[PDB]
């Protein structure tokens, strides 16, 4: 009981400080990969309208 | 026993409320991450278009 | 609660899988398996069930728990996978193991499950169905989980069999797309009707946080505005005060009224001020001081808010259309003090035309909560403008207040009088 | 908790003002029961703001009553002038 | 007012039990020292499960009964008469423990 009350607060800063770290690098690594995600999408539909503008052409 | 009884049914209760208040504060920041991601991907999707309709 | 008793219970029955390890009790190759990452303890051990493919590892155990129709080894061997599937950090979490080549069948299967609740297969089914959050796998049809009754039992009611399904509907409702086919279900309704009645405090915060998920679309806050919803919020957290219910009441009031889109749904700050002076309640949590820096941003802002809404309301266009239509009633703009004061000047209509109405009403009005306002406002402008109640006994409406001194409810009777005693300086 | 025991002195004070105001007026007070059962709710916050308004009510009350009275009195003493 | 006075005193004298003790700065809990009867202790543990039912954190309220080193407190119990003669010799002096 007495340790166990100090063991609790161990417990709980070390989740709640693990869980806004992982979120904060979650945020950080999304931001690019979202960008590379986008923009390789946002080529292949380039590619697309090419191929689409030669059989118009 | 009725003393160490009442410690386990004590420390039962406060593991099973820190549990609690672990999958809500985790659920919470994940539901936070969750919403920057979503706004970031706008941004990214708004920039992405711009170019887009440049070449096109 | 007894969830995880009886959960633990089954892990302490060690599962002879050997004496079934013929494939015609229970899956040969699968069962071997079982044996293979025993050690779970390391995820080096976890990556040779990656080496089984999928298929061998707890695929061939789906339409194996039909094919054991007893119910002590078939509830041993789901409570096992599901305490596997339970833990589901790093064990599949990337669509791995999700019948391949049974997609067709691989959200079907838990049709058949979603019974048993006293067994417990219901819980099983309802972890096995958590894969939407994340996982990488979508729900084919929304009635064949929403509509079904794996959480419309026991949501609208045993009560740690809700606290489950409600930890389950709150995951499921991680996704805005499912969000959204939630919403286009009943459960809308639903959460409200179990949130009236009465139920044990995780039940009434889980669905809380359900509605604090649902504020994340700036869509779903406009369209949810229809429902009636903060009166119960407001009345859940101030009659109770667990220090928790408070926080997730907290941030899905915050969302809502972050969201934003349009001016006429922002205008919930007045209705929530209208139906529930939370105010006084944000002054007494502000007062107490709380670890959680979340709690006080939250409370700041949503104080901040209502203040600036109330000061939009406080406006003498309003008062004026409110007085030129009839539709009298008491209202922060009633209650200004700088509507009363700075804008003294604009009672002095042209003419006294307004005043004039307030004449017209205290003859004609008979709701006596109009008239009370109406003799509370005649004397609030005398006091403000002292000059004006002689245009006031022109007028004769000094005399209507004399005339409903004796009204016949209390407060007109106190409204007339506070507004004659003031009509009584220097006379 | 201080805030909370000086909401409760400030109360108490304003009770006791009224207590006073009670005194001039006579009332036979009996405080007879109903007093031990002591609820505790936090809804005494908005019953102590309700009794103190009621306080500033008789307070206004009292200041009007005094500026009437001298006003009736020395419009009075002007009809006996005339 | 008559109904609020002493009510409203309790409410201060709650507050100040409130103030005086050891705010659990780990948990949102209290732990606190407090003197009781030896006999009344099982009577102090069926109000501790009346709060318990009020409360909805269901806690066990905890009872330990510590071990001070310090003095423990010398208490005699007295009836309508001999209420007196303890005043009387309590005004002499309170005795030591168990003397």
């Amino acid at each position: 009981s007495q340790t166990q009350g100090i063991q609790q607060l161990l417990q709980a800063e070390k989740r709640a400080a693990e869980k806004v770290a992982d979120a904060r690098k979650r945020k950080a690594r999304r931001l690019k990969q979202a960008k590379e995600e986008a923009q390789m999408e946002v080529e292949q539909y380039r590619r697309e309208r090419e191929q689409e503008f030669q059989s118009k052409q | 026993a009725l003393s160490d009884a009442d410690v386990q049914k004590q420390i039962k209760h406060m593991m099973a409320f820190i549990e609690q208040e672990a999958n809500e504060k985790a659920e919470e920041i994940d539901a936070k991450a969750e919403e920057e991601f979503n706004i970031e991907k706008g941004r990214l999707v708004q920039t992405q278009r711009l170019k887009i309709m440049e070449y096109y | 609660n007894i969830i995880a008793a009886k959960a633990a219970e089954v892990r302490a029955n060690k599962v002879n899988w050997q004496s079934y390890l013929q494939g015609q009790m229970i899956s040969a190759e699968d069962c071997e398996f079982i044996q293979r990452f025993e050690m779970k303890r390391s995820s080096e051990d976890k990556q040779e069930m990656l080496q089984t493919e999928g298929s061998q590892c707890a695929k061939t155990f789906i339409n194996l728990m039909t094919h054991i129709s007893k119910e002590q080894t078939v509830q041993y061997i789901l409570t096992m996978v599901d305490d596997m599937l339970q833990e589901n950090h790093q064990r599949v979490s990337i669509f791995f193991d999700y019948a391949k080549r049974s997609k067709s069948t691989a959200w079907p299967y838990f049709l058949p499950m979603l019974n048993r609740q006293d067994p417990f297969t219901v819980h099983m089914a309802a972890r096995i169905i958590a894969k939407l959050a994340a996982w990488g796998k979508e729900l084919m049809e929304g009635s064949d989980l929403n509509y079904y009754f794996n959480w419309i039992k026991t949501q609208l009611s045993s009560s740690q069999y809700v606290q489950c399904v409600a930890g389950c509907l709150q995951l499921m409702l991680r996704v805005n797309e499912y969000r959204f086919a939630w919403v286009e279900a009943d459960g809308v309704n639903c959460i409200m009707g179990v949130l009236s009645n009465k139920c044990g405090f995780q039940l009434q915060y889980q669905m809380i946080f359900s509605i604090w998920l649902l504020a994340f679309s700036p869509q779903m806050c406009e369209h949810l505005r229809r429902y009636n919803i903060i009166p119960v919020l407001s009345d859940i957290l101030q009659e109770s005060v667990k220090e928790k219910v408070t926080r997730i009441i907290l941030a899905a009031f915050r969302n809502f009224l972050e969201k934003s889109t349009e001016r006429e749904t922002r205008q919930e700050y007045a209705l929530a001020m209208i139906q529930c002076k939370v105010l006084k309640q944000l002054e007494n949590l502000e007062q107490q001081k709380y670890d959680d820096e979340d709690i006080s941003e939250d409370i700041k802002f949503l104080l901040e808010k209502l203040g600036e809404s109330v000061q939009d309301l406080s406006s003498f266009d309003e008062y004026s259309s409110e007085l030129k239509s009839g539709r009298l009633e008491w209202s922060p703009v009633h209650k200004s003090e700088k509507f009363w004061r700075e804008n003294a000047v604009r009672l002095n209509e042209k003419n006294y035309e307004l005043l004039k109405i307030l004449t017209k009403l205290l003859e004609v009005s008979d709701d006596p909560q109009v008239l009370a306002v109406a003799a509370h406002d005649v004397g609030e402008y005398v006091r403000h403008y002292p000059r004006g109640k002689r245009v006031i006994e022109q007028l004769g409406g000094k005399q209507l207040v004399m005339n409903h001194m004796h009204h016949e409810d209390q407060q007109v009777r106190y409204n007339a009088l506070l507004a004659v005693q003031k009509l009584m300086v220097h006379n | 908790f201080v805030n909370e025991v000086r909401r409760c002195e400030e109360m108490d004070r304003k009770l006791r003002f009224v207590e006073k105001e009670i005194r001039k007026a006579n009332i036979p007070i009996m405080d007879t029961g109903e007093n031990p059962e002591v609820p505790f709710p936090r809804d005494m916050i908005d019953l102590e703001a309700n009794f103190e308004k009621i306080e500033n009510e008789l307070k206004e009350i009292n200041t009007n009553q005094e500026a009437l009275k001298r006003n009736f009195l020395e419009l009075t003493e002007l009809k006996f002038i005339l | 007012i008559r109904v609020w006075f002493i009510k409203v005193r309790k409410m201060k004298a709650i507050y100040h039990t409130l103030n005086l003790c050891n705010i659990d700065v780990t948990q949102k809990c209290l732990i606190a020292e407090v003197w009781c009867p030896v006999t009344d202790l099982d009577s102090i543990q069926f109000a501790l499960r009346r709060g318990t039912e009020h409360s909805g954190s269901t806690v066990p309220s905890i009872l330990n009964r510590m071990q001070t080193n310090q003095t423990p407190p010398t208490y005699n119990k007295t009836n309508k008469f001999t209420h007196g003669f303890q005043n009387i010799v309590d005004a002499y002096g309170i005795g030591t423990y168990r003397e």
